[PDB]
RNA sequence: AGCUUUGCGCAGUGGCAGUAUCGUAGCCAAUGAGGUUUAUCCGAGGCGCGAUUUGCUAAUUGAAAACUUCCCAAUAGCCGUGACGACUAGUCGGCAUUGGCAAUUUUUGACAGUCUCGAGACUGG
C-alpha cells in the first residue's frame, strides 16, 4: 500500500495514459490536459533511484462528462514524442480485491 | 495488405533460405572479409548480407549470446559443485 | 504420434489422470424409408 | 451443475423481474386508463 | 479440475481436427484407438 | 482386475505397471546431472528455465498480472493433481 | 368495463446471422422498380460501389504484455567430554559442544487379514 494514491481522489475519475516518451513529459502532460478544464493534478510515473520514466501517467479529471470528451479527443494525440494510449484506471487495491475474492465464490 | 507488404511477405522465404544456407554463404572464402561482428553477438558477418543480418539478429535478440554463455557457465559450476570433494576442490569461483 | 489405445495400453485408462473417449461415429445418421409407389425418402435423424 | 445455473437462475429471475418492473411502472395505473379512455371518447365538439 | 488431459478418438479421422480446435489446451493428449467401442449400442437402448 | 493382495506386494507392481505409472586418472563415473528447478523443487521446463535465467539476467522480472496468472496456474496444477460424479448421481432427485 | 385489430417504441424467452444484415452521399423508382407463371396481368424498391461498435475473460510468444527483485552472515532429547558450582575418588544441578543414538526392557514398530454373539476364535501352508 503505497502512500501516494491519496492525492487525486475526491471521488473523481482518473484516465490512464501510457506509451509515453521517457525522455520527457514530466509536466508536458499537465500542460496538454490543462486546457480542459482548469487546474488539476496530473502525475507521470518516473521511478526512483534512476530518474527514468516508466511510461504510464495518471490524469485525474473532475467530471466523467469531461472525461469522455478528453479521452475521445486526445486518443493517440501527439504529446511529447509518443502518441498517448488511454484506458480507465484500475486501482485494484485491498478493499476491492477482497470484495472481488468474495464475489468469486458466489 | 499493401503492395510493399506483399513484397515483404514474398521475401520471407528468401529470409529462411538465407538463414538456412548461412554457414556456407557467410564464410570467409565466399565473401572476402570486411568481417563485421554482429552487435551483442559473437557472429562475424563476412559480406553485407542484410537478410542474414536481420535473421541472425532476430535469432540472437534480447542478448541470447550472453544468456547462453551465462547459462553454460552457471550449469558448469553446478556440475563442479556437484563434484567438489571427489576432484579435490576447495571451492569454485564464478569470476567477475 | 501417441501410442494408439491398444488392448495392452488400455490399462492406463484408470489411473488418476482423467481421460475422455470421443466417439463421433453416431453424430450424423439417417433413416432410409420407402413407399413403394412414388419415391423414396431419407430423413436425417439426431445423433450423439 | 445446479449451483452455477442456480446463480444464473437468480440472475434471469432478476432479469425477468426487471422486465416486469419496467412493465410495472409505465402501466396506466388505475385512472390513467380512465383519462385516456376519456380523451379517446370525448371529442372536440 | 474436470477438464481431461487425455482424449481418445474412436474414429481416426477426428484427432487431426482435435489438434486444431484444442490449441487453447496444449496440456491435453489426443491419441487414437486401436480398440473401437460400440457406442451405437447406446443408441440401440431405448432410453438414450 | 488385479487386487492388491493382502500379504503381497507383487500384485501392486502388476497393478501400477498395468496403470502405466512406471595423468593417472581417478577411475570412476561422474554422474553429471544437470537439472533446472525453481524454489519449490519442481523440475523446470527449459522455456521457463530460460525465463528464470533471463529474469535474473535482465534484473527485471514479470509484471504483477503475469505473476498472478502464473501463480494461479501453478495452484491450478496443485488443486487438479491432488485429486462431480456423485453430484450427478444425486441430481439424477428425479 | 372487458375483449380485440393495426402501426410504432421498450424490454424478455427463443431462433437466425456472409445467397445474412445494412450504408449509399452515385443514378433510377409508384409521373412505375422489376417481371419467362396467368400479360388489357402482376406492383416494390432496383443497379452498381462500399461495409460489417463496446465490455469481460482465457491462452500464447516475448526478458519485459504496462495501474504508481536477488544474494551473504548470524539469531529465533539422551549418552560422553570441559569448566563452574554444590554435597560427601564418589554423587547431584545447570550451562557448553569438538563422537554416537534401527539388534530382546522402551523412540525406528508382532503386525496384517478373517469369522462369531462390549467379548472371544482362525490364518499368515
Amino acid at each position: 500500500e503505497d502512500p501516494s494514491l491519496l492525492e487525486w481522489d475526491a471521488d473523481d475519475f482518473r484516465i490512464f495514459c501510457g506509451d509515453l516518451g521517457n525522455e520527457v513529459n514530466d509536466d508536458i502532460l499537465a500542460r496538454a490536459f490543462s486546457r480542459f478544464p482548469s487546474f488539476l493534478k496530473a502525475k507521470v510515473i518516473r521511478d526512483k533511484r534512476t530518474g527514468k520514466t516508466k511510461g504510464y501517467g495518471f490524469v485525474s479529471f473532475k467530471d466523467p462528462s469531461d472525461y469522455v470528451r478528453a479521452m475521445r479527443e486526445m486518443n493517440g494525440k501527439y504529446v511529447g514524442s509518443r502518441p498517448i494510449k488511454l484506458r480507465k484506471s484500475m486501482w485494484k487495491d485491498r478493499n476491492l480485491d477482497v470484495v472481488r475474492k468474495k464475489q468469486k465464490e458466489k | 495488405l499493401t503492395n510493399a507488404q506483399r513484397s515483404g511477405l514474398n521475401q520471407i522465404p528468401n529470409r529462411r533460405f538465407t538463414l538456412w544456407w548461412s554457414p556456407t554463404i557467410n564464410r570467409a572464402n565466399v565473401y572476402v572479409g570486411f568481417q563485421v561482428q554482429l552487435d551483442l553477438t559473437g557472429i562475424f558477418m563476412h559480406g553485407k548480407i542484410p537478410t542474414l543480418k536481420i535473421s541472425l539478429i532476430q535469432i540472437f535478440r534480447a542478448h541470447l549470446w550472453q544468456k547462453i554463455h551465462e547459462s553454460i557457465v552457471m550449469d558448469l559450476c553446478q556440475v563442479f559443485d556437484q563434484e567438489l570433494d571427489a576432484l579435490e576442490i576447495e571451492t569454485v569461483q564464478k569470476e567477475t | 504420434t501417441e501410442p494408439y489405445l491398444s488392448s495392452q495400453n488400455y490399462g492406463e485408462l484408470f489411473s488418476n489422470q482423467i481421460i475422455w473417449f470421443v466417439d463421433d461415429t453416431n453424430v450424423y445418421r439417417v433413416t432410409i424409408h420407402k413407399t413403394f409407389e412414388g419415391n423414396l425418402t431419407t430423413k436425417p435423424i439426431n445423433g450423439a | 451443475p445446479t449451483k452455477v445455473e442456480a446463480h444464473v437462475r437468480a440472475q434471469m429471475a432478476k432479469r425477468q423481474k426487471a422486465h416486469e418492473e419496467a412493465n410495472a411502472a409505465r402501466k396506466l395505473t388505475a385512472e390513467q386508463r380512465k383519462v385516456k379512455k376519456i380523451k379517446k371518447l370525448k371529442e372536440d365538439i | 479440475e474436470e477438464q481431461p488431459k487425455q482424449i481418445i478418438v474412436t474414429r481416426k479421422g477426428m484427432l487431426d481436427p482435435l489438434e486444431v480446435h484444442l490449441l487453447d489446451f496444449p496440456n491435453i493428449v489426443i491419441k487414437g484407438s486401436e480398440l473401437q467401442l460400440p457406442f451405437q449400442a447406446c443408441l440401440k437402448v431405448e432410453k438414450f | 482386475e488385479e487386487p492388491i493382495v493382502n500379504r503381497g506386494l507383487a500384485a501392486a507392481l502388476l497393478l501400477c505397471q498395468n496403470k502405466g505409472l512406471l595423468k593417472e586418472k581417478d577411475g570412476y563415473k561422474p554422474d553429471v546431472k544437470i537439472e533446472y528447478v525453481d524454489e519449490t523443487g519442481r523440475k523446470l521446463t527449459p522455456k521457463e528455465a530460460f525465463r528464470q535465467l533471463s529474469h535474473r539476467f535482465h534484473g527485471k522480472g514479470s509484471g504483477k498480472m503475469k505473476t498472478e496468472r502464473r501463480m494461479k496456474k501453478l495452484d491450478e496444477e496443485a488443486l487438479l493433481k491432488k485429486m462431480l460424479g456423485t453430484v450427478a448421481l444425486l441430481q439424477e432427485q428425479k
